[PDB]
């Protein structure tokens, strides 16, 4: 799916505790919503534990 | 019954760089993110690294932080190993909806 | 030297090496991700371009 | 500079109710995590509870399951903790938590606490 055209908000995305991991890899999640960026996409799958 | 395992009595050593390890045996601690602290004893506690590999702004530059996930630990080393105050240091990680804290690093002889 | 703080002012030569932190995080001093080494040598060879 | 008060122990009592209040200023109290620490004196650190930014949900450990709670107010930004039927264990120092998007980032915040004993 490809999300795009605008206005990012990840403040949901980290106020939540249902998630059990958000690690973000090459760049930092404490800065998010400073940064600019042209394409967005994001994948869907089910795996186990 | 997610735990992590430290010693609790290193880095007894004038100026140079040594190693403290943290390791979990539960599950994987490169999953989440995994902080250190310092406590200073009848004082109010500071945190040293954060996002795992990030000092926060004042923090001088020699406290080190890394990940090996092939022996599921995480190391943190110092550097100058100055004169600072005696303090004893901790970890954290996450495994669902809560917090676990470590058991403990006493360092009082540097 | 492939990496410099900022850019050079004229006439000017520096000399220090040591590692060169190129990420949000800091590696501090010991080699590593998202740092790696300003200085980095040459390679020559007799039958090259 | 952000600044942390912590006035809510100074007694002794067996099994009661002790309510603590924790006072911050120099930053907004409704757009980012709360949380409260304890450690026994002499012994290492460990976790209490943790707070969203409205209080819609809350989470405490197993050892203190049933028991226990917490409340919040963003109009005189301060946080409400009341305690039920204490035990020998308690004898901790508390200190307000506060996070900076979540709990994965880290505590990074400690206030200078009040002494809690028990007898």
């Amino acid at each position: 799916k490809r999300i795009s055209n605008c206005v990012a908000d990840y403040s949901v995305l980290y106020n939540s505790a249902s998630f059990s991991t958000f690690k973000c890899y090459g760049v930092s999640p404490t800065k998010l919503n400073d940064l600019c960026f042209t394409n967005v996409y994001a994948d869907s799958f089910v795996i186990r534990g | 019954n997610f735990m992590l395992t430290q010693p609790h009595s290193v880095s007894e050593s004038p100026g140079k760089t040594v190693t403290i390890s943290c390791t979990g045996s539960s599950g994987s601690i490169a999953s989440n993110y995994v902080q250190w602290y310092q406590q200073r004893p009848g004082s109010a506690p500071t945190t040293v690294i954060y996002e795992d590999n990030q000092r926060p702004s004042g923090v001088p530059d020699r406290f080190s932080g890394s990940i090996d996930s092939s022996s599921n630990s995480a190391s943190l080393t110092i550097s100058g190993l100055k004169t600072e105050d005696e303090a004893d240091y901790y970890c954290q990680s996450y495994d669902s909806s809560n917090w676990v804290f470590g058991g403990g690093t006493q360092l009082t002889v540097l | 030297r492939l990496f410099r703080k900022s850019n050079l002012k004229p006439f000017e030569r520096d000399i220090s090496t040591e590692i060169y932190q190129a990420g949000s995080t800091p590696c501090n001093g010991v080699e590593g991700f998202n740092c790696y080494f300003p200085l980095q040598s040459y390679g020559f060879q007799p039958t090259n371009g | 500079e952000v600044q942390l008060v912590e006035s809510g122990g100074g007694l002794v009592q067996p099994g009661g109710s002790l309510r603590l209040s924790c006072a911050a200023s120099g930053f907004t109290f409704s757009s980012y995590w709360m949380s409260w620490v304890r450690q026994a004196p002499g012994k290492g650190l460990e976790w209490v509870a943790n707070i969203k930014q409205d209080g819609s949900e809350k989470y405490y450990v197993d050892s203190v399951k049933g028991r226990f709670t917490i409340s919040r107010d963003n109009a005189k930004n301060s946080l409400y903790l009341q305690m039920n039927s204490l035990r020998a264990e308690d004898t901790a120092v508390y200190y307000c938590a506060r996070g900076q998007l979540g709990p994965w980032v880290g505590v990074d915040y400690w206030g200078q606490g009040t002494l809690v004993t028990v007898s």
